[PDB]
RNA sequence: GCCAGAACGCGACGAUACUACCCGCACGUUGUAGACGUAUAAGAAUAGGCUCCGGCCUCGUAUCCUAGCAGGCGAUUCCUCCGCCGGCCUCGAAGUGGCCGUCGGUAAUUCGCGUAUUGCAAUUUAGACACGCGCGGGAUCAAAUCCUUUGCAGACGACUUAG
RNA sequence: GCAUCGGUUCUGGCGGGGGGAUAAAGGCCCAGGGAAUGUGGCUCCUCCGGGAGUGUUAUAGCCCUGGGUGUAAUACCCUCG
């Protein structure tokens, strides 16, 4: 509940030598709307020759999940700055929309690499559909044949108010 | 939370720094404690790291005269996890001292506190904290190698509470069997609606 | 030759499984995400068992002895409902010791004042002969 | 005959003044009841009233143990903690102590 | 919860932790109740509300007449007489010596017994009521005000 | 001599907005939309959407 | 192994005058970092266990005890539960438990008399250890220092000796 | 000490209204198209539990594209008591 994904669409202001300038879509990652048309100019600037001073928002809508109950793998391409240089990457999730996807991606790339939301581009989001296009092999485990297994060690849940207990808890449930 | 008179924990298996931490908690609180089998107490890590952090302990004395003021530095299993509680504690004022009279801590099991219950804290227990595949040590090993004389003598004085415990444990079990055996016959001999009046209450 | 092994057996997580949630309810596993995510679903007729389709994190939940033979992977609502009732599962539920034990429990906070007095009444009578007989057996030791 | 107590109260314990972490204040203090832990709970104890009983010397009106009352005002923290003001300060030297929790403004 | 024919657990005063049988509600905070004083030695007298737990179990009051329970609601029921008869307890005892029990009058000794008469036979044909007023209520150890149903 | 807070004291309010007894009796907090069958999305607007 | 020995760490033993000591009873002129059901003994494993051998284990969310003037006086009724004493065994880590006997008390069932007035709340003055005092019974008849002396000792105290 | 009020403030519960793809899903029904971590059948290897082929709903089911119930429900944001 932290991401949701956006779709915007701005515009150069018009003037007298070019009435109806041309319109440029993005879809955007964040957690709100405010965010969302601040991350759009940043973009934009560094492509085309527009500012948000000599321009302007035409749309804001936001994109919902067309079944948030389909169990998905997805991929993403991506782009960052370490200490020294910047690269790029192909990773891969297991989740039910495209907006869990990305949220598992920027907790990865923070625990694995250091890098932080300032440094990294989104390029682009595809769903795989067909079980030969995974390529990681912690991945593939997941959607092996007739998958099953247990759960060994498991500690029970106990109150944090109650102290002194009078018996051995077992690990066994 | 229960108030209780005193609480008797059986010290095996718990974590020595955790155990510490919520025993200085209650003694402010006003509760009193007593710690036994202080010798098969638990730390995380490799032995080796253990015996290092004491012997850098050991090198701290005193310049000018080490009969004096000097850090003073106790052997018994008993005595370093008293340390370890003595710093959770103003011990220096007036209200630190009197919380510090209602602990007492010991090796083994002494005759005062058998024949008496032992309670456990879930939350500093081992099995219930780390991971498998970490390594720890007891206590009661670095105590022996710093200078801790009489752990033969606790060994061979616990095995003899073990025996008799084996003995009443006999007892312990015979009498259940006969309760059990003693409900049986009264329950088909009289109740007649007493036995669905006490389990429609849930008894 | 002579194996004779004694170690542990678990209940699997797996297609069919019954799962048990915080709030008493029930639910059964269709999918399978991660080693601690699942997509389950239970579609019971009694509102107290009864859960929505979602994902249920692993951490909260236990494991049942009832197993649904041969559900589909990714079955859709209908078809989990169809051999949910063919199976019996809210019959084997109420089976189980597990129930047993929510059901007492609720007959004890549901007591009043009154029924408090009368309780302890009544065990005093069962109470009375239970001491008598067992005055007699270990008199004839 | 009547193998039984009169209890009518709820124990509790005296922890501390309502404090920073360097300092004090006494027109505030903090009580541990017996058995509540969390604030849905503690809700039920507002507005009761909390006796502070204890030992003198010499006798005044017939009677050598003396009696602080106080209320219920607030609770404290996420683990059931609440808070309480007294007529006069209690004495600090019965940080540890036990207090009674009345249950005389019912409903 | 206030209704006439609940049972309630007294809190505070002399009959501290006594289940007693309301009768009315006063005018402001005040109760009138009875033991009835065959039961558990309880009278009619007044109570405060504010320190009283009204359980959920009501008994009947067919038999009552409901006519002379608003004369022992009159104001001044109890008082009018206190002023003269506080001046036997000085008297003696605290000066001379031989204390003696203060007399009940004759009017509240018989409006006792009219009121009380049909109120015990309803209380009769529920079994186990009789003997669970004539104890007294207290706290065991794990019993929580909080969770406690009444 | 002392100040007192519409919003919490009703007398105040009726003082200074007379209307405020209307607003209250005819729910006018509460107004039902306007009567309609509603078209759909021109199927376009939704292929711009999922479009990227 | 060897040196010191906590002057607010501990053990065993000898003799103990002065009622200093022991037992019993009755009081409070008293003190205690804080009674109010101050109720609960297996050991061991946690990628395994318990058992009456039938089975059972997420969960102490348990078990025991719990009614009567702060708990009276009688009856009906029951053979349960509790306590003070005495006799035998047993207990050494800082010494404990069991068996038996006499005596005293006792709602598992069902009743009859009494309760008021503390006036509509005000700690429910209630436990356990210590200490003091006064009786009534027993048991007991001691040492240390100064002083004189020694030189295995020594600045003076202290120390090893003798009277 | 209680009851009825005034000022400030903390904290529970209940009844409505509006918006967006006039939420997105979803259940039931209608029509078309697909495949595999291939259901039932058929074939072969082991009886030692099973495994390997073949192929599109059968004695399980799944995924895409339109339509109806439908101004469905619910989540989230705003708002009158
Ligand atoms: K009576
Ligand atoms: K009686
Ligand atoms: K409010
Ligand atoms: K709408
Ligand atoms: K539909
Ligand atoms: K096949
Ligand atoms: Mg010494
Ligand atoms: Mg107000
Ligand atoms: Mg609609
Ligand atoms: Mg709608």
């Amino acid at each position: 509940g932290r991401l949701q994904e956006y779709q915007v669409i701005g515009r150069h202001l018009p003037t007298e030598a070019n009435p109806n300038p041309a319109l440029y879509r993005m879809r955007i990652f964040a957690p709100n709307e405010v965010v969302a048309k601040s991350r759009f100019w940043y973009f934009l600037r560094g492509l085309k020759k527009v500012k948000k001073a000599t321009g302007e928002i035409v749309s804001v809508n936001v994109i919902s999940e067309k079944h948030p109950l389909k169990v998905k793998n997805f991929g993403i391409w991506l782009r960052y700055d370490s200490r020294s240089g910047t690269h790029n990457m192909y990773k891969e999730y297991r989740e039910t929309s495209r907006v869990a996807a990305v949220e598992a991606m920027y907790a990865d790339m923070a625990a694995r690499h250091r890098a932080r939301f300032r440094s990294i581009h989104i390029l682009k989001v595809v769903e795989l559909e067909k079980t030969e296009d995974v390529k990681r092999p912690y991945i593939k485990q997941l959607v092996a044949k007739n998958l099953s297994f247990p759960l060994p060690h498991r500690v029970p849940k106990i109150s944090t108010k109650k102290i002194f207990s009078a018996k051995r808890p077992s690990t066994f449930s | 939370s229960s108030f209780e008179s005193v609480v008797v924990i059986d010290g095996k298996g718990h974590l020595l720094g955790r155990l510490a931490s919520i025993v200085a908690k209650q003694l402010l609180s006003g509760q009193k404690i007593v710690v036994v089998r202080c010798e098969a107490l638990n730390i995380s890590g490799e032995f080796f790291r253990a015996k290092l952090k004491y012997h850098a302990y050991l090198r701290k004395m005193t310049r000018y005269n080490p009969t004096r003021g000097g850090p003073f530095h106790f052997r018994a299993p008993s005595r370093i996890f008293y340390k370890a509680v003595r710093g959770m504690i103003p011990h220096k004022t007036a209200r630190g001292a009197a919380a510090l009279e209602r602990l007492k801590v010991f090796e083994g099991v002494p005759p005062p506190y058998d024949k008496k219950k032992k309670m456990v804290v879930p939350q500093a227990l081992r099995v219930l904290r780390l991971q498998p595949g970490r390594k720890y040590c007891t206590v009661g090993r670095l105590s022996h190698e710093v200078g801790w004389k009489y752990q033969d003598v606790v060994a061979r004085l616990e095995e003899r509470r073990k025996a008799k415990g084996a003995a009443y444990y006999e007892r312990k079990k015979l009498a259940a069997r006969q309760l059990s055996e003693a409900k049986k016959a009264a329950a088909a001999k009289v109740d007649p609606k007493v036995s669905e009046a006490l389990a429609a209450y849930g008894y | 030759a002579e194996i004779n092994v004694e170690a542990t057996s678990w209940r699997r997580v797996e297609v069919g499984r019954v799962l048990k949630l915080e709030n008493g309810s029930l639910a059964a596993i269709v999918e399978i995400i991660d080693h601690k995510r699942v997509l389950a679903d239970g579609p019971s007729s009694d509102p107290k068992l009864a859960t929505p389709r979602g994902i249920v994190p692993l951490s909260r939940a236990l494991l049942t002895p009832i197993v649904i033979p041969k559900l589909p992977r990714g079955a859709r609502t209908g078809a989990v409902k169809k051999a949910w009732e063919a199976y019996g599962v809210d019959a084997k539920w109420k089976e189980t010791n597990w129930a047993k034990k929510q059901l007492q429990q609720e007959r004890r906070q549901s007591l009043t004042d009154f029924d408090r007095f009368k309780v302890m009444r009544l065990k005093k009578q069962r109470r009375f002969e239970e001491r008598k007989a067992l005055a007699k057996i270990k008199a004839a030791a | 005959p009547s193998e039984a107590g009169h209890r009518l109260y709820v124990k509790g314990r005296h922890l501390s003044y309502q404090r920073g972490r360097r300092n004090t204040h006494p027109k505030t203090s903090l009580i541990k009841i017996e058995g509540v832990d969390d604030t849905a709970a503690a809700n039920f104890y507002l507005g009761k009233r909390v006796a502070y009983v204890y030992r003198a010397q010499k006798e005044v009106r017939g009677t050598k143990i003396r009696v602080i009352w106080g209320k219920i005002t607030r609770p404290h923290g996420n683990s059931g903690v609440v808070r309480a003001k007294f007529t006069h300060p209690l004495p600090a030297r019965s940080f540890g102590a036990s207090v009674r929790i009345m249950l005389y403004p019912s409903s | 919860s206030l209704q006439p024919g609940t049972v309630l657990i007294l809190l505070a005063g002399r009959f501290r932790g006594k289940r007693v049988v309301l009768l009315k509600c006063l005018d402001q905070g005040v109760l009138l109740v009875t033991g009835p004083f065959k039961i558990n030695g309880v009278p009619l007298r007044r109570v405060n509300a504010r320190y009283v737990i009204a359980t959920s179990v009501k008994v009947d009051l067919t038999g009552v007449d409901q006519a002379k329970i608003d004369e022992v609601a009159q104001p001044k029921y109890f008082t009018a007489e206190k002023a003269k008869e506080k001046a036997s307890e000085e008297a003696f005892f605290k000066q001379g010596e031989k204390p003696q029990k203060k007399p009940v009058s004759s009017t509240r000794a018989a409006d006792q017994k009219a009121i009380d008469k049909a109120l015990i036979a309803n209380i009769k044909k529920v079994d186990m009521l009789a003997s669970y007023l004539a104890s007294s209520f207290s706290l065991r150890k794990g019993d929580k005000p909080h969770l406690m149903k009444f | 001599v002392q100040k007192k807070n519409p919003l919490r004291n009703k007398q105040i309010m009726l003082r200074l907005n007379p209307y405020a007894s209307t607003f209250a009796k005819e729910k006018l907090g509460e107004v039902k939309a306007e009567e309609g069958k509603p078209p759909k999305v021109p199927a376009s607007f939704k292929e711009l959407l999922h479009e990227a």
